[PDB]
C-alpha cells in the first residue's frame, strides 16, 4: 500500500497509519510566493492525497528572491500556475493542481488549509468557515526577519501521539502487593507521573498481564507505583511493562476569539517578551496594506513606519491589549515589512508543513496557537542601512536588499563557500545559497562535494534530485539543479566526488582554504564533523554545523577567534550492547537483529574475502598468523571455502544452508545449556537463567514453518551468490533435496569457553591448494544492502533474528523494523532538514557581516513533533594568560617561516618574551635545552625543515605546505607556561 | 527553590536547588535522575547556555524557572 522503497525514511518518523491518513488527505495552499512553495514543497513530497495552489497574482521579479520556482521570464504569469508545473514533478504519488476562484464553500475538499500573503479581514472570512466545519486551519508569513504561524485544527481536535517517542519499555525485578514496581538491575524506567503501562510475562500476579493500562507514580529512577494491586497476588516477579500512549483532546480558539486571547509558543525565553508586540504589529501590518492598496510599508521608510506605528496603537486599545507598545522593536518590522528571506521561507516553511502534516494524521502536539519568531541579531551593522540603501533595484534580489541592503548584497555575492556533503540538509542549503545569490559575484564561487550517488529513497529529502537522476553522484547533479534556480551560479559552482577526510586532504589542501569564506557541514557522521571541525580551526575559517533526526535538529555556529569549535564539547557514543549479550544471553529483539547483522557477514562476507586474499597477497598466510586475531578462522574459512565445502549446485547449497540452521539454531543452543542447565543456580544459590538472562530451546527443523524455510532459502540463495551459482525460487525444490537429509548426531563436548593447536592450525594450511593451482580465480563476497529486495540480505537477517528470538522466547519483528535496526537507519525528514538549513543561513549572515560579539550568534535546538524551539548564545573559546597577553587556547598560533632553530629560539625570547625549552613534532623531540651542547651545536645552525627530515629519518613530503611544532617554554618569570602551536609555513 | 527542565524529548525534570548552587552541582542531580554524564549536558535558560565554574545566580535563575536540556544530531 505505501512506497517503502521512497517513504523508507520518512516512515519511521510518522507511521505507516499515519501516512494512510496523508494518501487521503487534500490540501490547499493560499499564495504562492517563498513561503507557500516551501511550504508545498514538503508536503508535496509528504505524500498527502493532493495539493491544491491559488495564487492569481502576476511574478514580480522581487518574488524570485525566495521562489525558487519561478525564473526570470515567468514575470507577468499567475504564480499558481507557474510553480503547478514543477511541484508536481516532485512527488508523482501526489498530483497537484490549481484554482482560480475561492469559494468558501469549495473548502470542504481539503482536510487542511494554509494561508500565506493575504490580509487578517480575508482569514477571518476564511477561519470563521474552516473552524465552524471543523476543518484544519493554517496562517503564516515571512516579513524579512520577522515570521508568524497560527494554528486552528477545530474545538475538538485529537491527538493520539504528544511527543512521538517510542512507547518505553523496561525488564522488571520485582512488584509489591503496594504497586511498588522495582525495575531490574539499576535500569531507568524514564518514566514521569501521569503515564500509563500494562505488563507482560509477570509471574505471581498473572491478570496483571492482561493489558489494562495503570497511571503510574514515580517513586525514584528505579521505581515507580501503580497502585494496590494486591487483590492480583501477594508479589509479582521479575516482569515487563510498556508504557501506552493514551491520546488526548485539543481545543483550538478560532482566529477571531484567540485573536483577543492570544496563546503563545515561545520559540526564545530569551526574547519572553517579543510575542506579544508581534501580535499587535502583525495585525497592523494589515491594517495598513488595505489603507495603501494591499502594499506594505516601503523598506526602511520612515514616514510609513510613523503611520504604521500609529495603527499599532490604534487595534492595542480595540484589542485591549494591556501592553507597552515597544516603539523601536514594532518599526523594525515595518521597515523590513516587505522582507522576504528565502531563509525565514525555509525556516517557517518546514515549520508550517510539518503541521499540516499533524492536523491531517492527530500525531505530534501542534503548535497552540501563536508562533511569533524573529532573527533580528542577523540585521547587518557593518554597512549601512537606510532607506536609501534598501530601494529595489529590479533585481531578483529584491526582497532581500529590503532587509540588508544592496551593500551588503555585494558581499554575499562575492563569498566563496564549500559545502561538505550533498544530501537532505545539502540541497536545501544550496537551494538556500541559490536566493541568497551566493558566489553570484566576480570572486565568489560554490565548492560542492560529496562521494556518494542518489538513491530512490533520498528523493523523499532530496528535492534537487528526480527519479530519472538515480545512480548519478549527488555533488554534481545537485549542482546542476542549482544552475537552473539562478542561472548567474552557471561556472560558479565546482563539484566533487571526493570524501572529506584525511585522504582527501590531497585536493582540499592548505591552497584550496586559504580561498573559502566559510565551510558549512551537511553531514550524516560525527566522525566527518570532527575532521572539518579541525581543519577549519588550523585554516582559521567559520564553519556553519547543522543535524536532523526526525523532527528534531540542531544548529551550531562556530567563529574564529570568538566561539569554540565543534569538537570542544562532548557527545554521547554510540550505545553498543555486550559481548557476551549478543554471542550467549540476548533478552531483546535488538539483540538477536545484531547478532543476525554478524552472522550474515560472518558467512558471507569474511570468509570469502579470506579466499581472495589468499589469491591475491603472498605472505597473507604468514602475516596472518602475525596479525589476524583468530587464525584458526582464517585457515579454516579458507579450507572450507575452498575445498571441504565448495558447492557446486544451488540443491548443495541448500544442504549448506540446512546444516547452518542447526548449527546456530540447535547444536550452539544445546552446547549452552549443556554449559549451563536450564535450572542451574549461582553462588547465590539464584536460577542462572533469571532476570537478564533467558533460558534458550534448541529448535528442531521443520520444512513448513515461515521462519525456517526463509532461512534456508535466503542461506542458500546468498551462499549461492558467492560461487555464483542459479539459485532457485520453487518451494518444490527444496523439499526435494531437504525432505531426504540426516543431520549427523550432535553431542555436547566437555570443555568449552563460554563467556559471562600450534600443529593441527598449521597443518591445517597444508591439506590447501596453492593459489597457483587457482590462479585468477576470485569469489563474489556480499556487500550488505538494506536498501534492497533482491538481494536476500534483509530477508535473510530478518529470518535469522526470528530464530533465534524463538530460541530464547523473545518477540519477533517484521523486516520493516528489523531492516531499520540492522541497516541503523537514521530516521528523517524533509521538515527538519528545511527547518535547519533556514536557522543555518540565518546566521551565515552573522558571519558576511562580521559580527564579533558572541551574543550575537546562535545555536539552534528544535523538535518539531512537539513545536519545541530553543537558542542559545555559543560558548567563548578558552583563553589563557601568558605573560599578561590573553591568548586563545583554541584559535590563536605562532606564525614562522622555515627558518633556523637558532632563528625561532631567538624570536621566542626577543619577541615573545619566552625560553623555549623544548620543541616538538608529533612524537619527536626536535630541541630541549637541557639536551647536550654537542647535539645542540649541530642542530641549531639547521632550518626547521631539515631538522625534521633528520630526526625523523624520513624526509618530507613535497605535497606539504604547512607543518605544526608543539613547544615547551618559560615566561618573564623562569616559570612553566603553556603556549599556542606554531605553523611552520615552508 | 524548584525548577524544571524540559528536554528535546518532552521530558520534565524537577529539581531542588538553590540560587547559590553551581551549575556542576546542578548538572549532577541531573545525572541522578536521567544518568547523563555532565560532559553531555546542555543546560540553557533564557537564551544562554550555562557553564560550569559559574552558580544559578549568575544566570539570575529564580524560583520557579525553566531549563532546556537539548543535545546535538548526528543526522543530515
Ligand atoms: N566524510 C564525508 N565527506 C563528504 N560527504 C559525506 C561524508 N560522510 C557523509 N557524506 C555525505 O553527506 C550527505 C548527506 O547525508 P544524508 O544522510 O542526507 O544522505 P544519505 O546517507 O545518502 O541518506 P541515507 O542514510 O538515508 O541513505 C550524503 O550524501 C553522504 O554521502
Ligand atoms: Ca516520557
Ligand atoms: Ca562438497
Ligand atoms: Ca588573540
Ligand atoms: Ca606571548
Ligand atoms: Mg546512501
Ligand atoms: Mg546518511
Amino acid at each position: 500500500t505505501i512506497d517503502e522503497g521512497l517513504y523508507s525514511r520518512q516512515l519511521y518518523v510518522l507511521g505507516h497509519e499515519a501516512m494512510k491518513q496523508m494518501s487521503q488527505s487534500n490540501v490547499l495552499i493560499i499564495g504562492c510566493k517563498g513561503l507557500g512553495v516551501e511550504i508545498a514543497k514538503n508536503v508535496c513530497l509528504a505524500g498527502v492525497k493532493s495539493v491544491t495552489l491559488y495564487d492569481p497574482q502576476p511574478t514580480r521579479i522581487e518574488d524570485l528572491s525566495s521562489q525558487y520556482f519561478l525564473t526570470e521570464d515567468d514575470i507577468g504569469v499567475p504564480r499558481a500556475k507557474v510553480t503547478v508545473s514543477k511541484l508536481a514533478e516532485l512527488n508523482q504519488y501526489v498530483p497537484v493542481s490549481v484554482v482560480d476562484e475561492l469559494s468558501t464553500e469549495y473548502l470542504k475538499n481539503f482536510k487542511c488549509v494554509v494561508v500565506t500573503e493575504t490580509s487578517l479581514t480575508k482569514q477571518l472570512e476564511i477561519n470563521d468557515f474552516t473552524h465552524k466545519n471543523h476543518i484544519a486551519y493554517i496562517a503564516a508569513d515571512s516579513r524579512g526577519l520577522f515570521g508568524s504561524i497560527f494554528c486552528d485544527f477545530g474545538e475538538n481536535f485529537i491527538c493520539t501521539d504528544t511527543d512521538g517517542n517510542e512507547p518505553l519499555t523496561g525488564m522488571i525485578a520485582s512488584i509489591t502487593d503496594d504497586g511498588v514496581v522495582t525495575m531490574l538491575e539499576e535500569t531507568r524506567h524514564g518514566l514521569e507521573n501521569g503515564d500509563f503501562v500494562k505488563f507482560t510475562e509477570v509471574k505471581g500476579m498473572p491478570g496483571l498481564n492482561d493489558g489494562t493500562p495503570r497511571k503510574v507514580e514515580v517513586k525514584g529512577p528505579y521505581t515507580f507505583s501503580i497502585g494496590s494491586v494486591k487483590d492480583l497476588g501477594s508479589a509479582g516477579y521479575n516482569g515487563v511493562f510498556t508504557q501506552v500512549k493514551v491520546p488526548t483532546k485539543i481545543s483550538f480558539k478560532s482566529l477571531r476569539e484567540s485573536l483577543k486571547d492570544p496563546e503563545y509558543v515561545y520559540p526564545d525565553f530569551g526574547k519572553m517578551m517579543r510575542p506579544p508586540q508581534y501580535h499587535i504589529a502583525f495585525q497592523a501590518l494589515s491594517a495598513f496594506a488595505d489603507a495603501h492598496e494591499g502594499s506594505l510599508p516601503r523598506p526602511r521608510n520612515d514616514i510609513d513606519a510613523a503611520e504604521f506605528f500609529e495603527f499599532c496603537k490604534k487595534i492595542a486599545s480595540t484589542l485591549q491589549f494591556d501592553v507597552e507598545l515597544d516603539e523601536k522593536l514594532i518599526k523594525e518590522i515595518s521597515y523590513q515589512a516587505r522582507g522576504d528571506l528565502v531563509a525565514m521561507s525555509a525556516f517557517l516553511g518546514g515549520a508550517v508543513a510539518q503541521e499540516v502534516l499533524k492536523a491531517t494524521t492527530s500525531k505530534f502536539y501542534p503548535l497552540k496557537q501563536y508562533f511569533y519568531f524573529d532573527s533580528l541579531e542577523s540585521l547587518p551593522s557593518s554597512v549601512t542601512i537606510s532607506e536609501e540603501t534598501c530601494k529595489p533595484r529590479g533585481c531578483r534580489y529584491d526582497g532581500q536588499i529590503a532587509v540588508f541592503g544592496s551593500e551588503f548584497q555585494e558581499k554575499i555575492a562575492s563569498l566563496s563557500t564549500f559545502l561538505v556533503g550533498a544530501g537532505a540538509i545539502g540541497c536545501e542549503m544550496l537551494k538556500n545559497w541559490a536566493m541568497m545569490g551566493v558566489a553570484t559575484g566576480e570572486s565568489g564561487h560554490i565548492s560542492v562535494t560529496d562521494m556518494d550517488s542518489i538513491e530512490k529513497s533520498n528523493l523523499n529529502r532530496q528535492f534537487l534530485f528526480r527519479p530519472r537522476d538515480v545512480g548519478k553522484l549527488k555533488s554534481e547533479c545537485a549542482s546542476t539543479a542549482v544552475s537552473i534556480m539562478n542561472p548567474s551560479l552557471t561556472g560558479k559552482i565546482t563539484s566533487y566526488q571526493e570524501r572529506v577526510g584525511p585522504e582527501s586532504e590531497g585536493i582540499f589542501g592548505d591552497e584550496f582554504f586559504e580561498k573559502l569564506s566559510l565551510v558549512t557541514n551537511a553531514l550524516d557522521n560525527v566522525e566527518a564533523r570532527m575532521y572539518v571541525d579541525r581543519r577549519c580551526v588550523f585554516f582559521e575559517k567559520p564553519l556553519l554545523e547543522s543535524g536532523t533526526l526526525g523532527t528534531k535538529g540542531n544548529t551550531q555556529v562556530v567563529v574564529p577567534h570568538l566561539t569554540e569549535s565543534y569538537g570542544s564539547s562532548q557527545d554521547p557514543p554510540e550505545k553498543s550492547f555486550p559481548i557476551c549479550t549478543l554471542k550467549n544471553f540476548p533478552n531483546r529483539i535488538e539483540h538477536t537483529i545484531a547478532w543476525a547483522r554478524d552472522l550474515f557477514e560472518g558467512l558471507f562476507k569474511q570468509p570469502i574475502d579470506n579466499v581472495n586474499m589468499y589469491l591475491s597477497s603472498p605472505n597473507f598466510l604468514e602475516t596472518s598468523l602475525k596479525t589476524s586475531s583468530n587464525p584458526r578462522e582464517v585457515l579454516e574459512n579458507i579450507r572450507d571455502y575452498l575445498v571441504t565445502e565448495k558447492p557446486l549446485s544451488f540443491e548443495e547449497c541448500i544442504m549448506w544452508a540446512r546444516l547452518q540452521f542447526d548449527k546456530f539454531f540447535n547444536n550452539n543452543i544445546q552446547q549452552l545449556l549443556f554449559n549451563f542447565p536450564k535450572d542451574s543456580v549461582t553462588s547465590t544459590g539464584q536460577p542462572f537463567w533469571s532476570g537478564p538472562k533467558r533460558a534458550p530451546t534448541p529448535l528442531s527443523f521443520d520444512i513448513h514453518n515461515r521462519e525456517h524455510f526463509d532461512f534456508i532459502v535466503a542461506a542458500a540463495s546468498l551462499y549461492a551468490f558467492n560461487y555464483g551459482l542459479k539459485s532457485e525460487t520453487d518451494p518444490a525444490i527444496y523439499e526435494r533435496v531437504l525432505a531426504g537429509y540426516n543431520p549427523p548426531p550432535f553431542a555436547p563436548k566437555s570443555g568449552i569457553k563460554i563467556q559471562v593447536d600450534k600443529q593441527e592450525l598449521k597443518s591445517i594450511a597444508d591439506s590447501l591448494p596453492p593459489p597457483s593451482s587457482l590462479v585468477g580465480f576470485r569469489l563474489t563476497p556480499a556487500e550488505f544492502e538494506k536498501d534492497d529486495d533482491s538481494n536476500h540480505h534483509i530477508d535473510f537477517i530478518t529470518a535469522a533474528s526470528n530464530l533465534r528470538a524463538m530460541n530464547y522466547d523473545i518477540t519477533p519483528a517484521d523486516r520493516f523494523k528489523t531492516k531499520f535496526v540492522a541497516g541503523k537507519i537514521v530516521p528523517a525528514m524533509c521538515t527538519s532538514t528545511a527547518v535547519v538549513s533556514g536557522l543555518v543561513c540565518l546566521e551565515l549572515v552573522k558571519l558576511v557581516d562580521g559580527k564579533k560579539k558572541i551574543e550575537e550568534y546562535k545555536n539552534g535546538f528544535f523538535n518539531l513533533a512537539i513545536g519545541l524551539f530553543t537558542f542559545s548564545d555559543p560558548i567563548a573559546s578558552p583563553k589563557m594568560k601568558v605573560n599578561g597577553k590573553e591568548i586563545d587556547k583554541i584559535w590563536d598560533r605562532y606564525n614562522l617561516p622555515d627558518c633556523t632553530l637558532q632563528e625561532l629560539i631567538d624570536y621566542f625570547q626577543k619577541e615573545e618574551g619566552l625560553e623555549v625549552t623544548m620543541l616538538s613534532s608529533g612524537v619527536s623531540l626536535l630541541y630541549a635545552n637541557f639536551q647536550p651542547p654537542k647535539k645542540l651545536a649541530e642542530r641549531l645552525p639547521l632550518k626547521i625543515s631539515e631538522l625534521v627530515e633528520q630526526i625523523t629519518k624520513k624526509k618530507l613530503e613535497p605535497f606539504r605546505k604547512h607543518l605544526v611544532l608543539e613547544i615547551c617554554c618559560d615566561d618573564a618569570n623562569g616559570e612553566d607556561v603553556e603556549v599556542p602551536f606554531i605553523c611552520i609555513k615552508l | 527553590m524548584q525548577i524544571f527542565v524540559k528536554t528535546l524529548t518532552g521530558k520534565t525534570i524537577t529539581l531542588e536547588v538553590e540560587s547559590s548552587d553551581t551549575i556542576d552541582n546542578v548538572k549532577s542531580k541531573i545525572q541522578d535522575k536521567e544518568g547523563i554524564p555532565p560532559d553531555q549536558q546542555r543546560l540553557i535558560f533564557a537564551g544562554k547556555q550555562l557553564e560550569d565554574g559559574r552558580t544559578l545566580s549568575d544566570y539570575n535563575i529564580q524560583k520557579e524557572s525553566t531549563l532546556h536540556l537539548v543535545l546535538r544530531l548526528r543526522g543530515g
